[PDB]
RNA sequence: CAGAACGAAGCGCACCUAAUUUCGAAUCCAGCAUGAGAAGC
């Protein structure tokens, strides 16, 4: 429209964070150093997928509130188009008004990424039945993203900040049931014009 | 066309750029130690090469690959698997040395990691078809994983030899494997047995009470001095004391199938080589008095873990310092070897261990080619040795282009079948034929069935069957021993070569002594320990028998289970 | 007469995806990947660039109140009396700016990596779908040239504003998910048209 | 070289720093190798590359083993089927290549192999296409590809019930209502010259083909929601655009009922070429 | 004259190339599958019209240099006869000395011609509003031509080579504003004798 | 001369009856057999095995096929992309087309899912798998017919 | 003929999934201009 809503999100990990590497070339090269490599950019910065955690958080909570939201996590689902998670995060004919950017670390993989030993202990002989290594973003790193809503509606900062508390309680990334991914978002918002670059 | 980028002294960089019209193929991207900015400008001159090939894992041939990854001039890095695993020690050690010597680092650790991101591996005698060429690797008897690259291009067949080994290598095969076809251009590298005497003088020193410090290179040399101290029935312990060399010793044992035929198919060094892991245990030996053999590795005595042992050996008179390899200039090893410094310990030298071949072995290498090569580009070595070997190669009636200075070979494709009766269907002058493609030297002939009627008229791995292999892969796929990740990885290693597949299944099936765990996937269902081991051995034998079968047959057997690999 | 020659250099600050348009390349790749990148036959990566600049200036100039048409709605005829129809084109009178395809400075095997993407069920937190797609790495350099034939004054300014808009929103596809965030650098010059004549 | 008899070379010397030497032999040096047409014997102290040697025994091997820089290939000539073969076997034993004497042939097939009777060979049944400059050797999947091409073009050439007298129940509105509607739908850009031309083209191929064309331009796709009419030029609302598209459908369908002369005389006042 | 300049041009596409079909039967028997066919020979190669690109290049360039070149691009323009473009490419009275061939490809339309899918994307829905298909010639495809000047003047290679840089920076045919038709030219000139077949 | 081609799919152009053909004129002993693309594939396999040697579909009626295809195109199990890929693999051969439909219909033992597009509309799991099995049976029964009839069936659902 | 640095030990591996879907249209243009003679037999 004649405005856009910019939400500048700032994540500070409070527990170790893991999001797995998605690149076949980067997974297969780090198969003899770590068995669980983290997701990293080619500029050595850690890349977490944000759009998908916000959508799932809002879909879970809005289903539990009694609203008309659909589920896009069931296999090969068709976004209906008349949800508020179908206007924000997109349908199959209309794109998402909210452009959610990846959470990219302010530091590099040599200051936040550490390689760790995880174990599987036998419940009778109390001994290390399995040993494996993984990478994990430390407890205190800082990630930054930016959500650009293209047609600002009223319930868009109130709906993103409601999915953010759900991600602060549940977690972002992987291994979330064993304690990984506990984060704390800080949000600064602003309403910009669409013609701020035209001079 | 071949370019020789720094092929005179190998310092300031080294490279062999074969420029096919569809492909810039690079071989031996290396540096010889003795500068950085000339190395950069040499890499800039190189241009975008589709592939850098590395014969061995010395920095002489593989020391400049991460710099080409930095400048993004290289797109694939093909080497042997042992060369990959050894270069993942050499490159990290080079960067460690570069930072610790406070000389602007030639590349970074990121560059090394990206180099192994674009690193494909293929073994010996496995032809890869890339960019209108055919690249086959052949063992050359140097350090482990070293090969003699055979690029077959339409302009000709080029055999880059690299460093050919000598007869005194006890862990590789002596006769260096060669292309069985027509080599047109031989890029040979010129050169630069009192082994048992080692035993004698070590038996001299231990019985006299002292120890023996044995300088060694970490790539190949320590692991052969260790084999010589292993087969000889000695009485005193031998102790390897080098983090990089103990790692390389473990890599030699891991890559056993890529070694001599006697040693492949029990510790290779027959244990008795008690390994010093922590540096506290190295200071213990430095302060010790038990007469023992120290096969350590600082190299040519310059920097490393010898440098602590060296002072204690130096002050002692009843010990010795057996130098083994070539001591170089501006290096401690020469100065203690030439007597610049006063040693109290005996300074012996055994010229037997020399990973580089001599003149006669290179002559035998040129002679055992099926067709005498049109040209022998001698490249590296001293100038004087190159003049001598060039004169003797001329005496054997072979052309020599020494690297200070042209028949148009063109493999043609003759048709040899009738082309009069053609038809047009979809605006294509087409004709159906049923015939035979024959691959002759300098000539690929398509030849009709009549040719085959005359041609015909004139004329270790276990062995299961197709049915038993199919049945056992099905059973071990339904109790979840053979998964789809396992079948895909087995297919990848089998594409990398049959000995790579043998190494993969041996690495999975190996029960670790301490834990008692094999890396197969445990069997789903009710089975006892003896039954579980009898299923794991079935997995071992069923997948080992598959390695004997041909590539397409393995693909057809392993596409009903993992339908993507 | 003169001509403007805006050389643009683009460094990807995020993973980038532009889908392959060629059907044969898409079919050949779609036995391995589920989402191939738009790749040249010289193994370089080709992003479309005219539509992004035109859409950027259309969305921007519609917010400043300036009379710009829409060439993005279905089968819309361009007007011919707008700045976007001058710099990018109309039905009669071609666009003065020849915008080149953003060709990478590096090859497919150095900047393009296969990636694994998922679809996680919202109540069992388990992967329901998996799809492999190719993506351009962070750091890849793409060079294009913009050749304005009859140069006016505001053409460079509006092209730079469109480049800032693409710097915010993105180039290519999957833009809602964080893909395509890129940085643009501009070096413009006013060359003579008769500069090839000796 | 061309082994016509009498040989040839490329100048077309029929047998360039040439020099003669007693054959008790011509040494044709070229930049592409220094040839040596030995002739008959019953030698240059320099670089030989190709030795065209006439075989007609041990004396030939002696001759070969006195040339500095042993030759790359030795074309054997002037002998019978057995003589040039036995000399060839002896020369292969001395590690020297023998050779016993247009459009490029580009093979586009696989590389599986065998080691059959010391003749590395592979069985291939395929096709040989002859492009102007080349004769490609390609496999049967290429033939399947061009077969799918010709089938998926040949089935798009007779649409059936075309140019044929048959049959309807088409609507009705007067010649003056058809004229008025086509005028309005030509001013707003819904009915265009290309649309009217293609409607006439599919009308000549029967009434049924024109009905299929018009129901193909009026089909609102259930996924996108876009009829294939050209959108109107103006400021109409969505319901009005729907009504204009419906008027276009009804007008063209009603014009299908009228005879061909009337359809022509209505539709050359809006598009002169058909 | 006694001499004839023969310029042998070799062109390599650096971008996708589209030059659309002119033959109405072939266009109407290929717009059943692809909405934008490329112009092809009946020997299944690809034609590109070259003369008019050379004339347009030298006309735009030499009207900017300040020479007396006429415009033959405006509708039903009479070529004057007294400029260099009229000497080289033709007037109404005289014919042009430069006999420009077409740019016929070296390869056929199954190794060079691919079918692409282009879109039209709505600006407030960020989704496709139109889809069309197009035929195009791949990058690195080689086309060949031969300009043949019959009465060779001196500035007749330096004009045809100065136009060939203009058809490197602008484009040769088709959608040149989207990015298509970016090529590279390589010239191997030769001045043969006219009687070179008589001898 | 002998026609080994089914003379069906005969249209009506002008006052003539036509069928668009693409085939092989084999000649042997003045029989001059106008065969099809299916004889030649067999004869090609005969020569391919000769060179390389010396070194039950369910019958559903046409109306049932059309009805099931119409329902499965409206619940969005048979999509246009699915019909196009089935046409490509039918062009590659009957065995490849059975292999493709078996690949799509295969319930993976680990995930419990099949490569069909899910039914649009509210159903139960048993109804959904019944519709999947109907898709399997209808397309497998389509493999039984000839190329021209499969083309005429599928062109009214994906042009 | 090249890399080389207050204790122990073990271990650092598996598995699944890598599909599905929409659209593939629309519009403009189709002109002009010159020349119709000159010889021979
Ligand atoms: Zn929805
Ligand atoms: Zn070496
Ligand atoms: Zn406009
Ligand atoms: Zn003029």
């Amino acid at each position: 429209a004649k405005t856009m809503k910019k939400i500048y999100v700032t994540m500070k990990t409070l527990s170790p964070l893991y999001t797995g590497e998605v690149r076949r070339e980067d997974k297969e090269a780090a198969q003899k150093r770590v068995n669980f490599p983290v997701r990293k950019t080619a500029t050595n910065k850690v890349l977490i997928p944000f759009k998908g955690a916000l959508r799932s958080a809002l879909e879970i909570m809005l289903k539990a509130k009694g609203e008309n939201v659909c589920d896009t996590g069931e296999s090969r689902a068709r976004p209906c188009g008349r949800c508020v998670t179908c206007s924000l995060f997109g349908s199959m004919g209309r794109a998402g008004r909210a452009s959610v950017d990846f959470l990219i670390s302010n530091d590099t993989k040599e200051q936040i990424v550490r390689e760790s030993t995880h174990l599987r202990i036998e419940r009778q002989t109390k001994s290390a039945s399995d040993t494996f290594k993984g990478e994990e973003v430390i407890e205190g790193a800082t990630f930054t993203a930016t959500i650009t809503i293209s047609n600002p509606q009223e319930k868009d900062l109130s709906l993103i900040q409601s999915a953010l508390k759900f991600i602060e309680e549940n977690g972002i990334g992987g291994w979330l049931n064993k304690g990984y991914g506990r984060v704390s978002f800080e949000v600064k918002s602003e309403d910009v014009a669409t013609d701020r670059f035209l001079k | 066309m071949i370019k020789f980028i720094g092929g005179a002294s190998k310092v300031t960089g080294s490279a062999f750029l074969l420029e096919t019209g569809n492909a810039k193929i690079l071989i031996d991207c290396g540096i010889e130690q003795e500068n950085n900015e000339i190395i950069e400008k040499k890499i800039n001159e190189i241009g975008k090469a589709d592939i850098c090939i590395l014969t061995h894992a010395h920095l002489a041939a593989s020391g400049l690959v991460p710099l080409l990854v930095k400048k993004r001039k290289v797109n694939k890095i093909i080497s042997t698997p042992a060369t990959k695993e050894l270069c993942r020690l050499l490159f990290n050690d080079f960067q460690r040395i570069q930072e610790e010597n406070n000389d602007i680092p030639l590349y970074s650790y990121d560059d090394i990691e990206s180099s192994f991101e674009i690193w494909d591996e293929i073994d010996d005698r496995n032809t890869i078809e890339l960019f209108d060429t055919k690249i086959t690797f052949y063992n050359n008897s140097h350090i482990i994983g070293s090969v003699s690259v055979f690029i077959e291009t339409h302009n000709g067949n080029y055999l880059f030899s690299g460093d050919i080994g000598s007869k005194l290598q006890q862990l590789m095969d002596y006769p260096p494997d060669m292309p069985d076809g027509n080599v047109d251009y031989l890029i040979l590298e010129s050169t630069y047995s009192d082994r048992d005497r080692l035993l004698e003088i070590a038996k001299t020193t231990c019985e006299n009470g002292g120890k023996v410090l044995i300088p060694s290179f970490a790539i190949g040399r320590l692991q052969e001095v260790l084999y010589t101290f292993s087969n000889y029935n000695f009485n005193f312990p031998v102790y390897i004391d080098s983090p990089m060399g103990s790692k390389v010793t473990n890599l030699i044992k891991e890559y056993n199938i890529y070694l001599k035929k006697k040693l492949r198919r029990d510790d290779l060094f027959n244990n008795k080589y008690i390994a010093i892991n922590t540096s506290n245990q190295s200071k213990e030996l430095s302060n010790s008095k038990e007469p023992a053999v120290i096969i350590s590795a600082s190299g040519m005595l310059e920097g490393g873990r010898i440098l602590n042992h060296l002072e204690q050996i130096k002050n002692d008179e009843n010990s010795t310092l057996i130098f083994v390899g070539y001591q170089a200039q501006n290096t401690r090893g020469r100065k203690i070897l030439d007597g610049e410094e006063k040693v109290r310990c005996r300074i012996e030298k055994l010229n037997s261990f020399s990973a580089h071949a001599d003149q006669d072995e290179l002559i035998d290498y040129i002679e055992r080619l099926k067709y005498t090569p049109y040209k022998v580009f001698l490249v590296h070595g001293e100038k004087e040795q190159r003049e001598i070997l060039a004169k003797r190669i001329i005496s054997k009636k072979i052309r020599v282009e020494l690297p200070e200075n042209e028949i148009l070979i063109e493999k043609k494709v003759v048709l040899n079948i009738n082309t009069d009766n053609m038809c047009n269907f979809a605006s294509y002058r087409l004709m159906p034929f049923s015939g035979f493609i024959v691959e002759k030297d300098d000539r690929i002939e398509i030849n009709d069935k009549n040719w085959f009627d005359m041609i015909w008229n004139e004329e270790a791995l276990p062995d299961m069957s197709h049915d038993k292999i199919i049945e056992n892969i099905e059973y071990l796929f339904n109790i979840k021993i053979l998964s789809k990740n396992r079948i895909k990885e087995f297919w990848e290693e089998f594409c990398k070569g049959q000995k790579a597949a043998i190494k993969y299944i041996t690495q999975v099936h190996r029960k670790n002594p301490n834990t008692g765990r094999r890396n197969w996937n445990p069997p789903e269902g009710d089975f006892t320990d003896n039954e579980i081991e009898k299923l794991y051995e079935t997995a071992y034998n069923t997948l080992l028998s598959l390695i004997k079968y041909d590539k397409n047959k393995v693909y057809n057997i392993l596409i009903n289970f993992n339908p993507k690999l």
